[PDB]
This record gives C-alpha cells, structure tokens and sequence, in this order.
C-alpha cells in the first residue's frame, strides 16, 4: 500500500544482496589494483605485475616480440621488463656494491689513511675527506694524483700504487 | 683496521676490512590499466526491481 | 537442419611423416642468441601423423592439428567427454566476422553441420558459463596446438603460405601463443566441424608426449632451430 504519506515504516525500500563465490574454477572478478608512478636511474625495488626485485631501471633498446612480458639472460636472471601501461622495454641493473680497503703507511710512521672502494664508480660514494681519484680498480679517497713515477710500495692495482712522502 | 687485524699496531700495507652496498630509496608498483568494470551501476540505478 | 549426409565415406586413415613440425614457444620469456633446454609436451620428430581425407577422436594429453586448406571449409571444434547436456562442453566456431567461443551443455546433432540458410549442430543450449568473441582465426597451411592443464586451455597457432601440393613441408617454424582460457573442464575427446553446402576434407592429426628439447633463440628472440633429445645418439 505504498502512498506518499505512509511514515518511515511503510516506505518502499530497494534491497540488493551480493554473495561472493570462490569455486575451484579460476577467479574472474577482482578489485582494483592501484599502480603507482615510475622512476628511473635510482636504486629502488619493484613488483612489476607481481614480479618482484630490486635494482636500477634504465631505458633499453631491446625489441621484444609482441607477446613477451619480460626477459632474462643466461644463468636465469631477469634483465628486462615491459611496463604494463606504457608498453616500453626497461632494463634492470643490480645496485652497486663492493669491498673497501685501507691504505696505511704503518702506525709506526703516521696514522692517516686512504680508502679504496673496489669496482665502484666515483659517483655514489656516500664522505668527502680530500680530493677523490677514479682508477680502473675503483675509487680512491685521501691521496693526491701525481705525474711522476717510482717503484711500487703498496700495490693498488691496474698498474698504479701508492706511497707516503702525505699519501 | 685495528679491530679486524686484532692488534694495536698496524704494519704498512693494504687490508680488506668490510663491504659496501647501496640501499634502495623507495618502492615502485606498476600494473596494467584498470578497465572492464563489473556492471553494478545499471542494476543499482535500475528504475524497476 | 539436423540432417544426415553420408554413412560410410573413405574409411582407411592414412599415415605420414611429421618431420620437424610442431614447435611452440613454451613461455613468455625473451631470450637472445642462446641455447635453452626444456622439458615439456611436444610432438616427437619424424613421428607418425594420421591423415584424414570424420569420427570422434581421443584427446589424450594434447593435440596438434594441421590443415592444408583453401576457402576455409573447416569451421570450428567441439570438446567434451559425454558430448551432451549432462556434462560441460566447449564449442569454438569461426564465422566471417568474429570467432566465437562458448562453454555450455549442448545436445549436439549426431552429424553436426553448420551450413548456411549459428545453429544446426546443437539441438539445445542451456546453463552457459563462458562466452568469448574475437577476431576470426582464419593454398594455405594452418597449424594449431591445443593443450589443457591446470584448468587452463591453451591454444597456439600459425599460418603459412604453402606452395607444396600434397603433404607437410620440410621446413621449420615456431608457433606463437594465441589464446588462454581459465576454465576448468575434463576434455577427453573432440570432433571437427564443417559447413558444406547441400549438394572429403584433408587434414592431419598428431599427439603430444612429454620429453626434452633443445631450442635456439636468435638475436630477436625467435626460435630458429630445435633438437629432439631422444631421436638418435647424435642428438643425445
Ligand atoms: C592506459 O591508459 C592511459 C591513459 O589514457 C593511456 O595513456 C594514453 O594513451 C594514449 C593512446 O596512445 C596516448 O595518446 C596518450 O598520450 C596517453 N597518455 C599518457 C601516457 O599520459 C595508455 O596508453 C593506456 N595503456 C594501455 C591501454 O595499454
Ligand atoms: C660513472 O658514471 C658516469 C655517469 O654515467 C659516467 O659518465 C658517463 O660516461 C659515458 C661513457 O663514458 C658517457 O656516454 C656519459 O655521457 C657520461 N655521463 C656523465 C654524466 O658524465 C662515467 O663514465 C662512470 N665512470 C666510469 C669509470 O665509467
Ligand atoms: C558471426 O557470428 C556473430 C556471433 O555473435 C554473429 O553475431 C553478430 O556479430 C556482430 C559482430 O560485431 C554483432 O555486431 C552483432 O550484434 C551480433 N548479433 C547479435 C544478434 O548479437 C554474426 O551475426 C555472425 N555473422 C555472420 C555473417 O554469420
Ligand atoms: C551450470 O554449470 C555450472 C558450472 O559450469 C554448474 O556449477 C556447479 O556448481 C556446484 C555448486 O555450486 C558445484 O558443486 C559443481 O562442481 C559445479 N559444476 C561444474 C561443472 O563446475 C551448475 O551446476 C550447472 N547447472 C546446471 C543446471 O547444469
Ligand atoms: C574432472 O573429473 C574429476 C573426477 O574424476 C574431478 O575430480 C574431482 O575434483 C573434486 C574437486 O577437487 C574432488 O572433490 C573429487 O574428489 C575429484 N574426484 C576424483 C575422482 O579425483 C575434476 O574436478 C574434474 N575436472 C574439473 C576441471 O572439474
Ligand atoms: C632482427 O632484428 C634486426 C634489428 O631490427 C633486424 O635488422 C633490420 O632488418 C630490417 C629488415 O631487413 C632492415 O630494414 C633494417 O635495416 C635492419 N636493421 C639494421 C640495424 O641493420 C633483422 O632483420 C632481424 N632479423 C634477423 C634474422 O636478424
Ligand atoms: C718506530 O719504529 C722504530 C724502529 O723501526 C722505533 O725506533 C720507534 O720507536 C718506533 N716509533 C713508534 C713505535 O712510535
Ligand atoms: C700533471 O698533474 C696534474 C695534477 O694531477 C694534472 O692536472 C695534469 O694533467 C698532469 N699532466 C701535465 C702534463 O700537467
Ligand atoms: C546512480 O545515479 C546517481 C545520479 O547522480 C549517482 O549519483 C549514483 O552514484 C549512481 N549509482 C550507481 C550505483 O550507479
Ligand atoms: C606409420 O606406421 C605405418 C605402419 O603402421 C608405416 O607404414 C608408416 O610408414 C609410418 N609412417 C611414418 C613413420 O611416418
């Protein structure tokens, strides 16, 4: 007996009941996904379409066939991905690492040292100290590069070494 | 150097002490475009039930 | 139009040689100029592929289907176990505008033919679950591979301009992945569909087995050659 004047109790109410079933068949309906934005040339971690991993992402010129979603190299390590939205090929490089070594003339003589980061580009060291030198063996902090040549006191590598005169 | 070598005096040379690695800055999440919505508006905004 | 056409056509099924056909990309990974060994279900090299020139055949674990077709008389495929309304059944057809895929409980005619006058094959259609419409798949060589595992139905395909007259060529060409269906079913047997005007079709069928293969990826991530790993001692 729905009438415009029937009070709150007699109001016509539309009711929809939603039931969820998750039978053994593969799921077909899911909620939103909320993808974030993109960064480059920075050591970050990612979960591209459920594929997780850390490293630095750069632009790459590899050409995928229109049906691959990512690529990997020999020894089964992922090297490239394709972003699901822009559909372009990005390259992955592991974040840099290495060992550190200390060059000292001996506590007997002095107590100032120099530091060498092995196989690391002289761009992400940190911290400042003195002038910083870049060598084929890594990056060196706390010594001055000269143009003379002598015998080798403390071998460093790639045909260069250091001595105490300062270091 | 003194701690790794376990002595209060250090002889002249070069010694390997520790390791260095860069830390991640932030996290990035990427996913395909949101499309093919589940039709609910037409049922819920239907004139006749 | 549930009519009968023939009773006893050409009975003896011929046999012929597979050679080196029936290779497909087993995943979506990109590889460049590298050799990769993988264990999966393939069609053995130089196998015995059955030539038909149209009964219900077993599905076993996978099927390789080939057709040296012109004017695309073949129309679709039917998959199921009981082939009636008491169980799930899968139907695929390809008409001039859009390939159509359905999953229902039909009552297929004993001699299901399409003809032109999307019915005439099933006498009923109810409790449909999955539907799909896409661009149609189709002196041409059409190769398809049908697999079913983990409630997923996988279809790979390839088209080739063939100039040979009788049988499969002595060439190599990989098969790209085409379609995946996330539908659970127990296909065990299947059947071919033809639409003949009211007034003899040649195709080839082979079966898959589990074994190991060696594949070569060129610079652009395309499979250019493969080696069966149990054919002869040189291959080992
Ligand atoms: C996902 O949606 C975005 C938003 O529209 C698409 O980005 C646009 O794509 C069109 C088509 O080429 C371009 O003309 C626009 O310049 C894009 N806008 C941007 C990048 O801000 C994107 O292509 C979609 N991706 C798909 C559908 O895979
Ligand atoms: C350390 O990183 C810098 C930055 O990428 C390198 O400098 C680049 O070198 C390449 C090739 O030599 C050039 O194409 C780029 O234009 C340079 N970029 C900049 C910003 O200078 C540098 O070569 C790296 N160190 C070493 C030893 O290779
Ligand atoms: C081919 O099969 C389709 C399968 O639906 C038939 O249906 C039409 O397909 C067109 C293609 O976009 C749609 O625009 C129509 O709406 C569909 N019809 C209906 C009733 O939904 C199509 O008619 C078939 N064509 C031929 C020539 O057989
Ligand atoms: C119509 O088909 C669906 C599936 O395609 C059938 O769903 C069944 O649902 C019950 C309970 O929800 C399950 O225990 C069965 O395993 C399902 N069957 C299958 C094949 O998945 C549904 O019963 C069918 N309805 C009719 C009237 O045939
Ligand atoms: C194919 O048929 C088999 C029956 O032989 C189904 O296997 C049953 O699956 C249900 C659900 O997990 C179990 O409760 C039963 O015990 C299984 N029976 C047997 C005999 O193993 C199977 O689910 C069917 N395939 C699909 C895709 O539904
Ligand atoms: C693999 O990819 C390369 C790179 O695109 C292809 O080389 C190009 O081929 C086209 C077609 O002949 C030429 O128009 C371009 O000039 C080629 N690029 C260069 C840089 O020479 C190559 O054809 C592809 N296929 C094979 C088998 O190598
Ligand atoms: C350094 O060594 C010399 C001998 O080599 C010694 O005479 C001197 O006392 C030492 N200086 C120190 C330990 O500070
Ligand atoms: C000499 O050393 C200085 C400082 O390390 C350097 O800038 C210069 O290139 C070297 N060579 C010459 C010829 O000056
Ligand atoms: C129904 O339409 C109204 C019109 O303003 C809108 O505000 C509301 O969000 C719609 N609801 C659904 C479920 O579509
Ligand atoms: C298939 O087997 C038959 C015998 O059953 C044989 O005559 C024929 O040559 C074989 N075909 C092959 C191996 O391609």
């Amino acid at each position: 007996g729905f009438q415009p004047t029937n009070g709150v109790g007699y109001q016509p109410y539309r009711v929809v009941v939603l039931s969820f079933e998750l039978l053994h068949a593969p799921a077909t309906v899911c909620g939103p996904k909320k993808s974030t934005n993109l960064v480059k040339n920075k050591c970050v971690n990612f979960n591209f379409n459920g594929l997780t991993g850390t490293g630095v992402l750069t632009e790459s010129n590899k050409k995928f066939l229109p049906f691959q979603q990512f690529g990997r190299d020999i020894a089964d390590t992922t090297d490239a991905v394709r972003d699901p939205q822009t559909l372009e090929i990005l390259d992955i490089t592991p974040c840099s690492f290495g060992g550190v070594s200390v060059i000292t003339p001996g506590t007997n003589t002095s107590n100032q040292v120099a530091v060498l980061y092995q196989g690391v580009n002289c761009t992400e060291v940190p911290s400042t100290g003195s002038n910083v030198f870049q060598t084929r063996a890594g990056c060196l902090i706390g010594a001055e590069h000269v143009n003379n040549s002598y015998e080798c006191d403390i071998p460093i590598g790639a045909g260069i070494c250091a001595s105490y005169q300062s270091i | 150097t003194k701690c790794t070598l376990k002595s209060f005096t250090v002889e002249k040379g070069i010694y390997q002490t520790s390791n260095f690695r860069v830390q991640p800055t932030e996290s990035i999440v990427r996913f395909p475009n949101i499309t093919n919505l589940c039709p609910f508006g037409e049922v819920f905004n239907a004139t006749r039930f | 139009q549930c009519v009968n056409l023939r009773t006893r056509t050409q009975l003896p099924p011929a046999y012929t040689n597979s050679f080196t056909r029936g290779v497909y990309y087993p995943d979506k990974v990109f590889r460049s100029s590298v050799l990769h060994s993988t264990q999966d279900l393939f069609l053995p090299f130089f196998s015995n592929v059955t030539w038909f020139h149209n009964p219900v055949l077993p599905f076993n674990d996978g099927v390789y289907f080939a057709s040296t077709e012109k004017s695309n008389i073949i129309r679709g495929w039917i998959f199921g176990t009981t082939l009636d309304s008491k169980t799930q059944s899968l139907l695929i057809v390809n008409n001039a505008t859009n390939v159509v895929i359905k999953v229902c409980e039909f009552q297929f005619c004993n001699d299901p033919f399409l003809d032109v006058y999307e019915s005439g094959v099933y006498s009923s259609a109810n409790n449909c679950t999955f539907e799909y419409v896409s661009q149609p798949f189709l002196k041409n060589l059409r190769e398809f591979v049908f697999k079913n595992i983990d409630g997923y139905f996988k279809i790979y395909s390839k088209h080739t301009p063939i100039n040979l007259v009788r049988d499969l060529p002595q060439g190599f060409s990989a098969l790209e992945p085409l379609v995946d269906l996330p539908i659970g079913i127990n296909i065990t047997r299947f059947q071919t569909l033809l639409a003949l005007h009211r007034s003899a079709a040649a195709y080839y069928v082979g079966y898959l087995q589990p074994r190991t293969f060696l594949l070569k990826y060129n610079e652009n991530g395309t499979i250019t050659d493969a080696v069966d790993c149990a054919l002869d001692p040189l291959s080992e």
